[PDB]
């Protein structure tokens, strides 16, 4: 209906509660392995944020996997920063991590993060 | 909060 | 870090993509039964919105159930309106459904919805 | 969109 009312803070409150579930390891259903590092997460949040995870978890065989191994060229800290962004909307972008974050966002198909990284790099040149 | 969206 | 940047639309874009997954029945993991009606959903979204579902899916036995039967006094249309609110932030509140929506929100422990229902009822008296 | 939160 076009007669709905909307609770402004709802989407951010949902995301905050999803991140609290992740911190407590509640209903996490996949482990993402990035070289020597493992990250537990919820497949639906990964799919909702990342074009790569959407393609992975909509595949009829990969949707059932409990472990996903990323390309060995992916930096674990870059992945950690992007996973935190997925669950919080906040990106810890710094001079020391921007190239790793941008490369990881290109691989994960997260265009808005790729865009802000390109803008910060261009401003320094 | 609530608003008219 | 306190040096993060934030993407304003991220939380609403995540919620919009979760609702698209629900519409396509992608990775839904529970059926909620309300009398003769069945609703497929994602346990994590239900937990993130509802105090009742949080208690249910954090229980060591109930967390494993693929079907949850609600109290027979719960109205299916009221539940449908609240499930849509969980996935969209939009509440289809009307004169003809407000009492059912309020009773369902009290049962699901969704205090913000209970609050706006109380305010709309008080304004009509 | 991006902002300083
Ligand atoms: C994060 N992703 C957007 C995206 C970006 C690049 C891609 C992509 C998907 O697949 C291949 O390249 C996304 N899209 C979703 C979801 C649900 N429905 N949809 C669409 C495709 C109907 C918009 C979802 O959960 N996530
Ligand atoms: C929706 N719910 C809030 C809520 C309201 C009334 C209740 C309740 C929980 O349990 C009993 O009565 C919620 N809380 C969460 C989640 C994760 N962590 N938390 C807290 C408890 C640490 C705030 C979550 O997913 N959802
Ligand atoms: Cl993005
Ligand atoms: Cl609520």
């Amino acid at each position: 209906a076009d007669s709905c009312i909307q609770f402004t803070r709802h989407a951010s409150d949902v995301l905050l509660n999803l991140n609290r579930l992740r911190s407590r390891d509640i209903l996490t259903d996949v482990v993402i392995v990035v070289s020597r590092e493992q990250f537990r997460a919820h497949k639906t949040v990964l799919m909702a944020c990342s074009g790569l995870f959407y393609s992975i978890f909509t595949d009829q065989l990969k949707c059932n996997l409990s472990v996903i191994n990323l390309d060995p060229e992916i930096n674990p800290e870059g992945f950690c920063i992007l996973l935190d962004f997925m669950y919080t909307s906040r990106l810890n972008l710094r001079e020391g991590n921007i190239m790793a974050v941008m490369a990881t966002a290109m691989y994960l198909q997260m265009e808005h993060v790729v865009d802000t990284c390109r803008k910060f790099i261009k401003a320094s040149e | 909060a609530w608003v008219i969206p």
